[PDB]
């Protein structure tokens, strides 16, 4: 592979490693969540791009729209958090144990 | 209240011949318990013991006992009457055996 | 000794000892999904070499 | 005797009886077509009679 | 041998039809009926088994055992219906379902041509024993004794399923027949080794060999009657019939795995009589001479000779029935005091002569008088063992004594003294316990009277 | 003369929230019997603004 | 919310499940598991409440986390082989990466913390969906590419599985907790027989899902998700305990119960391989199951508990819904065992 | 067809039904009030259902045939001996208290499912949101512990969160003296050892409590003695009320529709009255349980479904 | 688990740490029957800022009834175990 492969799969799997350490704040983890996304898509698009495939053109496009409908569920849930706590912290998500 | 829950008493036990001085002990009911006695004694002990006895008794030979005694009784009369041993010590013929060619 | 005391001590008062500890480690979490997500990231690079790097 | 409709009243729902019962004849008699076309067919495939 | 496996399904619908007022009545005639019907199995061959079917065949080991079954249902029906009085009739009627079903599973356990099926229904067997022992016992120690009666028997039973399926995946077959005549030696390796571990320890602990027993005190004494009858006489004897069947295909590993369990039988047959000797609990006294029973049953089984098989087959048949005189026995003293402590209730002769007279005859039978079958069996075991060597005869010799000792401190204990002065409410024995005593007792002499009947196959 | 069953000591065993308490998890708190807990006065303070004098 | 909005949203998570089912492509298998995703968050806060929020939240962190790494694992067996089709799968590290989201997906050990939290979280009707329904996507799409598959990194964690599973729900008192340990149990012994015979995993999940199905339709007849609410049911409807005894019973495994089927025929499919000791551990574990199985029967049927005054006001009124599959799922959990053979239909 | 999702989906609404006399009403007051003559003329008067006063077997009215059961089985609990011995040690106070808050939640379900179906208007003596006054003038005389308020907080907590407060309220003041006048002028040689300071904490719970803040839901509807006679002026002074204040006017078919849900289906309604919370007082053991059970289910036309007990002359069993 | 059981002893030392850390009050005339108002010669006002100090230290408040009549170390001590329902 080339460098700017790796590069794109090093940004993947730092925003993997992002999301799975949480510090205080959930939009952090849901920016995280985005970056992977925006990751995959540059990834995908330069392989389709690389290989001539034509019709694989159009699959980055319906990334996108699922990442669209992933953000728009989790910015939901936050609202519904910081509505019951006063704020988006992690830390407040405890009521259920293992 | 100084209590835990509201519980019934733990209630005396009944005796069976206080409401039936012959009781048999089957039931509180005197016809049902007495019908009771009847069944276990008639079917247990006339029809079960004594008849099964009788019927184990009399089952047929078909372990071979006195088969296997006449067989017996045949064979060492033709095999004293002959000369021959009365028992060998190889129950299977050697010639249709065969052992492996080399031994060392 | 035998009967009440040591028969009892190893086969199954020990099996009982055990598995009630390992419940207590098992079952005793906070609920932070912050320290099982860093759990998850340790299974997830212990598998990559583990078993990944090995084919 | 009782304080209120109780719906289901002394006389059973016919219609559903009727449904159910239908239901169940009809089952059976495709079942036994069923079977006698399959006992058929295999007695023809592999010649018997 | 459909003939006896119907009758008893239809003894459940039976049940579940009858009266409020009739269940025991009905239960115990069509109860006795199919035990004289088993009755006919008895007529065996004397070179190969009856092969009714592809998956069931009567041997001459099964049969008794099987006849001891049907028997025993409806000893268990008269025994129960006293203190059930006060139960509820759909309660009475499961309880009875609870009973018809466990004979059922054990009548097919006994005739299963294939060793699966013998697996599935040796297994089911527990549902309805642990249902029975934690749902009508007395005392909160019951739920303890279920835990310990299931888990015991499970953590050696599942080891013999995997080794079962893997026999059959190595041979092809698991039909008792094909694996008697395909027979072929196991040789002297840790996987074989291992094999015979796991085909043997689920039946030891069923016995239950000495050191893995301690589910029995606890499950027989916290039992009803019915269960402590079924869990003596015939659920203990699921081990010993499973272990004859299996070591066919054993051989010649046996020779030498079987030091162990012979040392703790043994050792552990004088430690549990010497047990017997000093326990306040009645009814636990007459669990730890099952045990020892069944230690000597284990030697026999494991010595491997004809002669032992011959005494294996006898004893356990004497000790089915004894045993569960001896408990029912227990039982009437404890239904008359509520109490199990055996120092409690004493001088019980004065009071209750026949009681006392049949007190006697079990704890003669217990000791093995001749020319019991009792004493059939253990003699038979005793000269194989002192044909497998001389020594044994001491540790033999010391279970006899002491066997005599505890069973003989037994009856002095409760029926000979001076009766206690505060308990007064010491009734006259009813007709029912002195009926289920004399059927507990007449068929053990008339087995002594031809004893070829319960030797088993190598007879 | 009548067999044992539960009584209010021996149910209280599997009141807790969990078997087999400890002295970390001997102050969880069973959940409410309605799955709903009590809501926090998180009160949200409002913008305070000066509009004006300038 | 709407009954026509529910059950829009029912039939949007079954949607999604059949595309992962039916489809050939990668890219329709990612979005049947997005589609089921999105449909499935709202349904998990029918009832709201905090907690039901935070089920929600945890849920979809975890399945988007596993949605992104099996997205990345098909960019990777794209790039090394130019094919959408979904195969054997030929790169290792984009079949690693594949099995380790799938199994976050299932709940399998190590990534099993989410399945106690989000079950007790949500209502018992969630559940039922949550433990029933969605393990049929991960499952397929792992039955279709079984031959790829690492058997130590899948048998590893479906022995973790079984363990923590055992463990676990041996210390718990909630119902919907236990039944989630029971869940991480059984995907266990589902996932373990994968790599040798899909046919037994089908047979395991058909017979799991009857299983749970029958448990949650019982608990929801008779409202109760703590084992002390569960023990007042014995004066109440006496029948529906006899009938959950039974049913747990059956669910330890216990012959001559249908439970015991699954069991078995993995163990035999596993010594048919050589697979000696993993059969003996598994079968050494489930044992655990069984334990608090029979925990819960003691306390609910086979004793009697203390009761209440009020409850004699429900003693006068009679349950207005009825379960129309209640009784087939019963007699389907506990009396299949003799029709063994015919799983034979199933592959 | 049974109301559900289904009747939802097509056709039914409940909004359409409400015409502007739904309004439901409870007329309180105190003990011996003549708050059940005011709330029957105003039933009368506005074309509204009444709804006596639910009592210890209010539940026995409703199933079954509407006659009263045997006290051990129903209520198992005493009014009578309630006032002969108030601090008896057996629990009878805190125990008729609890199975009154039952009976009263059962009825003010019964009401709602009532207005709900049919658009009708429903008369109500007490609420659940009532009942505590008298749990407050036991606790104050010592008649009952604390744990046991506690319990009762509890299940009205759990309980009563799930319904709609009454439209409007109405009360009636009588003071203490006229009240022991009253009974006594009664005749009933139970209520006669009813202490002043019992009526005392009954008013003050009622005054200082109920209604300041059943007022902020609703106005409330004040009455002396003298001006409650006159029905007509009363029911006329109902009729001018501006409700546009409480949460009745912000309830849509959605909120009316899981409402509607959750008033049939008694065993939801009654689901956390048995709670799990062991008090000496209202706990019950095994075998006592089990034998009112055994009890409970012989009587004539309780065994089975109601459609389905032959012993009480049902016909037609084998097909329905 | 949580703090350890709080005893008298402890809830003395730390009453007499705050009572020192005032610097109107000279550490070693400072006894546990000290009278604020005579032997330590403290005002009023000054009595309103221990007792403030004391509410700091202890995390809870206490009414102006009831903290107004603590005029000596041993009383608040016994306010506090009482409060606490501390015994030993
Ligand atoms: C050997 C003699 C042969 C006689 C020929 C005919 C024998 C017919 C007997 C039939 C079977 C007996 C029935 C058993 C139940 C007991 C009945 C009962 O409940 O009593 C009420 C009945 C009513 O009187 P009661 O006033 O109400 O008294 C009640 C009070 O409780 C007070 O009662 P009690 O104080 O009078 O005591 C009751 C009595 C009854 O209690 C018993 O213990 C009797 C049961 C025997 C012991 C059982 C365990 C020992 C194992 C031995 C197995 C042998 C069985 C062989 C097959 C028999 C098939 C049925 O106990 C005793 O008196 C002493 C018992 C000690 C016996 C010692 C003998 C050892 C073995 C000797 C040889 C045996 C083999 C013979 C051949 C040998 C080679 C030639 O009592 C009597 O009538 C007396 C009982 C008769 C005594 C029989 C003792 C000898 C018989 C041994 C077996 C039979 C062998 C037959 C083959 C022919 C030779
Ligand atoms: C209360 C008062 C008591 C004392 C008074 C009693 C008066 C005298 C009566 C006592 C009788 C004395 C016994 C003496 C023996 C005589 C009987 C003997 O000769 O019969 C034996 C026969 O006995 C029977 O075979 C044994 C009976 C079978 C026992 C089975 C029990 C029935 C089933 C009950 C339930 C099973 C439970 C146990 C499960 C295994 C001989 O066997 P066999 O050598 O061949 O016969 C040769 C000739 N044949 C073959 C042509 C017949
Ligand atoms: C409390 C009651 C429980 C029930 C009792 C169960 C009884 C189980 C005992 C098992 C009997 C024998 C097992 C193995 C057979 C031989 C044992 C061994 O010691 O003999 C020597 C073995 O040599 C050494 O001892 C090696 C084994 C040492 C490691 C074993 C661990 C034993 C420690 C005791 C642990 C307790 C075990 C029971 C747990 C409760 C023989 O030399 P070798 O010829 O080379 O091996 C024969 C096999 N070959 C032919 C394939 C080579
Ligand atoms: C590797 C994994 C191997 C797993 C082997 C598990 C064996 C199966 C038995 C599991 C027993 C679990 C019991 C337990 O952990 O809890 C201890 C328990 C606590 O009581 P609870 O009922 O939980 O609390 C109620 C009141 N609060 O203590 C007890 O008293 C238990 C009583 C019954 C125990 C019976 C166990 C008997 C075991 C016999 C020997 C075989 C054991 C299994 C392995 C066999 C060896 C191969
Ligand atoms: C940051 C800068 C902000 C500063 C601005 C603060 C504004 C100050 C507000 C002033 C309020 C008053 O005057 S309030 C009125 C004050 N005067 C009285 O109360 C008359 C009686 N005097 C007394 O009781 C004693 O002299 C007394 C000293 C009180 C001790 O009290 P004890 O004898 O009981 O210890
Ligand atoms: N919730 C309750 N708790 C205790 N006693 C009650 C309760 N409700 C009614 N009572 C008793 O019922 C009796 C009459 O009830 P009430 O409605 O006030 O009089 P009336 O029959 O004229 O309407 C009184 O003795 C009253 O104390």
């Amino acid at each position: 592979m080339p460098l700017v492969y790796m590069n794109i799969i090093m940004a993947f799997a730092i925003a993997l490693a992002g999301l799975l350490m949480y510090r205080s704040h959930l939009m952090s983890s849901l920016l995280c969540l985005e970056g992977m996304m925006l990751s995959l898509f540059i990834m995908s698009t330069l392989i389709i791009l690389n290989t001539h495939f034509t019709l694989a053109n159009m699959m980055p496009i319906i990334l996108l729209v699922f990442a669209a409908c992933e953000a728009a569920l989790g910015l939901s849930l936050l609202v519904m958090v910081s509505n019951t706590y006063g704020t988006d912290y992690v830390q407040n998500l405890n009521l259920l144990q293992c | 209240p100084t209590i835990r829950l509201q519980e019934d008493p733990d209630p005396e036990d009944e005796n069976l011949y206080e409401k039936n001085p012959d009781s048999h002990g089957y039931d509180k009911d005197p016809i049902v318990d007495l019908w009771n006695m009847r069944v276990v004694f008639f079917f247990g002990f006339s029809i079960v013991l004594v008849l099964g006895s009788t019927f184990v008794a009399y089952l047929p030979d078909y372990r071979m006992q006195e088969w296997a005694r006449r067989e017996a009784e045949r064979l060492v009369k033709y095999r004293e009457a002959n000369g021959l041993p009365l028992m060998e010590s190889n129950c299977f013929d050697p010639n249709k055996i065969q052992l492996p060619e080399d031994e060392d | 000794l035998l009967d009440l005391i040591w028969l009892e001590t190893i086969l199954p008062k020990t099996t009982s000892f055990i598995q009630m500890k390992m419940s207590i480690m098992v079952s005793n979490q906070k609920g932070l999904i912050k320290l099982y997500f860093l759990s998850f990231l340790i299974t997830i690079m212990i598998s990559m070499t583990l078993f990944n790097y090995h084919e | 005797k009782f304080y209120i409709r109780e719906p289901p009243h002394g006389s059973p729902d016919w219609l559903k009886v009727g449904l159910t019962l239908g239901t169940s004849v009809f089952l059976w008699i495709y079942l036994i077509k069923q079977h006698k076309e399959d006992v058929l067919e295999y007695k023809r495939r592999n010649g018997l009679e | 041998m459909l003939k006896i496996i119907i009758p008893t399904t239809m003894l459940l619908p039976m049940t579940w039809m009858s009266k409020h007022n009739m269940i025991w009545i009905n239960a115990t005639v069509h109860s006795l009926l199919i035990s004289l019907i088993s009755l006919s199995l008895l007529n065996q061959l004397g070179e190969n088994s009856l092969n009714f079917s592809l998956t069931f065949f009567s041997d001459s080991l099964s049969a008794p055992l099987l006849v001891l079954t049907t028997w025993l249902l409806p000893l268990m029906l008269m025994a129960s219906q006293s203190h059930l009085s006060k139960e509820t009739t759909t309660r009475k009627k499961l309880y009875i379902t609870m009973l018809i079903l466990l004979q059922l599973f054990l009548i097919m356990t006994f005739t299963a041509t294939e060793l699966i099926l013998f697996y599935i229904l040796f297994e089911a067997t527990l549902v309805p024993t642990l249902i029975i022992i934690t749902r009508w016992g007395n005392q909160t120690e019951r739920l303890n004794a279920g835990l310990y009666f299931l888990f015991y028997t499970l953590a050696g039973s599942l080891p013999l399923l995997v080794a079962l399926v893997y026999i059959q995946n190595t041979t092809g077959s698991l039909n008792f027949l094909i694996i008697h005549y395909w027979s072929h030696p196991l040789s002297n390796s840790w996987s074989n080794i291992f094999m015979w571990l796991a085909c043997i320890m689920a039946f030891m602990v069923k016995m239950p060999l000495y050191g893995l027993h301690l589910w029995l005190p606890k499950a027989h004494v916290e039992a009803p009657i019915a269960g402590s009858m079924v869990l003596a006489a015939v659920l203990l004897k699921l081990g010993g019939y499973g272990m004859m069947r299996i070591t066919t295909i054993l051989n010649p590993l046996t020779n030498y795995m079987a030091y162990p369990f012979l040392m703790l039988s043994m050792w552990g047959m004088i430690m549990t009589s010497s047990i017997c000797l000093r326990q306040t609990d009645l009814k636990s006294l007459i669990a730890y001479s099952s045990v020892s029973h069944m230690a000597l049953v284990i030697v026999a089984i494991m010595i491997q000779t004809p002669w032992s098989f011959m005494g294996a087959t006898a004893l356990m048949i004497a000790h089915g029935l004894t045993s569960s005189m001896l408990f029912c026995l227990a039982n009437t003293n404890y239904e008359r005091v509520h109490s199990r402590t055996m120092i409690l209730a004493r001088g019980l002769q004065t009071l209750l002569p026949l009681m006392a007279t049949w007190w006697l005859v079990a704890s003669l039978t217990n000791l093995a008088l001749p020319p019991s079958i009792n004493l059939i069996g253990e003699l038979f075991i005793i000269t194989a063992s002192f044909s497998w060597s001389n020594i044994t005869i001491i540790l033999m010799g010391m279970n006899m004594m002491i066997t005599a000792l505890y069973s003989l401190y037994m009856l002095i204990t409760t029926q000979r003294g001076k009766y206690t002065h505060h308990i007064n409410n010491i009734k006259p024995s009813f007709t029912r316990e002195n009926a289920l005593m004399a059927l507990h007792i007449l068929p053990l002499l008339l087995l002594t009277l031809n004893p070829k009947m319960i030797l088993g196959p190598l007879y | 003369a009548r067999q044992w069953q539960p009584d209010v000591e021996w149910a209280e065993q599997f009141g807790g929230a969990v078997m087999y308490p400890t002295k970390e998890t001997a102050h969880w708190k069973p959940p409410p019997w309605n799955d709903v807990d009590p809501p926090k006065d998180t009160l949200v303070s409002n913008l305070t603004l000066n509009f004006g004098p300038q | 919310m709407n009954p026509i909005i529910y059950t829009t949203l029912i039939m949007t998570v079954m949607s999604g499940t059949m595309l992962v089912m039916i489809s050939s492509h990668w890219l329709l298998i990612w979005i049947g598991f997005e589609m089921n995703l999105l449909a499935m968050i709202p349904v998990l806060m029918k009832n709201f409440n905090p907690r039901a929020t935070e089920a929600a939240t945890k849920y979809f962190l975890t399945q988007a986390t596993a949605s992104m790494m099996l997205m990345m694992a098909i960019i990777i067996n794209l790039l090394y082989s130019g094919q959408w089709t979904i195969t054997k799968m030929f790169n290792p590290v984009a079949m690693t990466m594949m099995t380790m989201a799938l199994a976050m997906k299932l709940g399998l050990s190590p990534f099993h913390f989410w399945v106690p939290e989000v079950t007790q979280g949500i209502s018992l009707q969630a559940g039922l969906l949550l433990l029933t329904w969605q393990k049929l996507a991960p499952l397929s799409v792992l039955c279709q590419i079984s031959q790829s598959i690492n058997p130590n990194l899948m048998l590893t964690m479906a022995m973790l599985s079984i363990l923590i599973g055992g463990w676990g729900g041996l210390n718990q008192t909630q119902l919907r907790k236990i039944m989630a340990y029971s869940s991480i149990a059984h995907m266990g012994w589902m996932t373990a027989v994968l790599p040798y015979n899909t046919t037994m995993t089908i047979l395991n999940l058909l017979i799991y899902i009857t299983m749970t199905l029958a448990m949650f339709m019982l608990l929801i007849h008779s409202s109760a998700t703590t084992t002390l609410s569960l023990s007042h049911t014995w004066n109440k409807m006496p029948v529906i305990t006899s009938l959950m005894m039974v049913t747990l019973l059956s669910m330890g495994g216990l012959p001559p119960l249908s439970g015991f089927m699954p069991k078995w025929m993995i163990i035999q499919e596993m010594t048919k391989n050589e697979s000696i000791i993993m059969p003996t551990l598994m079968a050494m574990t489930a044992l655990l199951n069984l334990y608090f199985y029979m925990r819960l029967a003691y306390s609910s049927s086979l004793t009697m508990f203390p009761s209440t005054n009020n409850m004699k006001m429900k003693w006068q009124f009679e349950h207005t819904k009825q379960m129309k599959l209640l009784p087939t799922m019963i007699v389907l959990s506990t009396l299949v065992l003799p029709m063994t053979p015919a799983l034979s239909s199933l592959n | 067809l049974q109301y559900g999702p289904l009747a939802f989906v097509l056709g039914e609404r409940t909004t359409r039904k409400l015409t502007e006399t739904s309004k439901v009403i409870t007329v309180d007051g105190n003990i011996c009030s003549g708050k059940g003559r005011l709330a029957r003329e105003i039933a009368e008067k506005l074309g509204l259902r009444h709804f006596p006063e639910a009592g210890i077997h209010y539940a026995d009215s409703t199933t079954g045939d509407g006659k009263p059961l045997d006290v051990q089985l129903s209520g198992n609990c005493s009014l009578e001996k309630f006032y002969d011995d108030p601090k008896s040690n057996d629990g009878n106070s805190y125990r008729l208290q609890s199975w009154l808050y039952a009976s009263r939640l059962l009825q003010y379900a019964d009401a709602l499912e009532h207005l709900l179906s049919t658009g009708q208007g429903v008369v109500l003596e007490r609420s659940i949101y009532s009942d505590f006054v008298f749990l407050e003038a036991m606790y104050r005389q010592g008649f009952i512990r604390k744990q046991c308020v506690e319990h009762y907080n509890e299940v009205k907590k759990v309980t009563a969160c799930e319904y709609l407060p009454p439209h409007v309220v109405v009360y009636v003041d009588v003071p203490v003296p006229e009240i022991q006048s009253r009974i006594q002028k009664k005749g009933n040689p139970h209520e006669m050892k009813i202490t002043a300071a019992y009526l005392q904490d009954i008013e003050n719970a009622y005054k200082k409590t109920f209604l300041p803040e059943m007022s902020e839901k609703c106005e409330v509807l004040q009455y002396s003695a003298r001006e409650a006679e006159d029905a007509e002026k009363v029911v006329e002074d109902i009729e001018y009320l501006k409700c546009d204040k409480g949460p009745w006017p912000d309830q849509d078919d959605r909120t009316f529709h899981r409402l509607r849900m959750l008033v049939q289906n008694k065993l939801e309604v009654l689901n956390y009255t048995t709670i799990p919370v062991y008090l000496p007082e209202i706990t019950i053991g095994a075998h006592q349980s089990d034998r009112v059970f055994q009890k409970f289910t012989e009587l004539p036309g309780r065994k089975y479904s109601p459609g389905y007990n032959e012993d009480v002359g049902d016909k037609w069993i084998w097909l329905k | 688990s949580d703090a350890p059981p709080l005893t008298l002893e402890a809830i003395k030392d730390r009453v007499l740490y705050v009572l020192k850390l005032y610097d109107k009050i000279d550490p070693e005339k400072l006894s546990v029957n000290s009278h604020f108002m005579k032997d330590l010669g403290l005002d009023s006002l000054d009595q309103v800022e221990i007792i403030m100090a004391m509410e700091d230290e202890f995390g809870f408040e206490i009414p102006d009834i009831d903290a107004e009549k603590l005029m000596c170390p041993q009383e608040i001590v016994d306010y506090i175990a009482d409060k606490k329902d501390v015994y030993e």
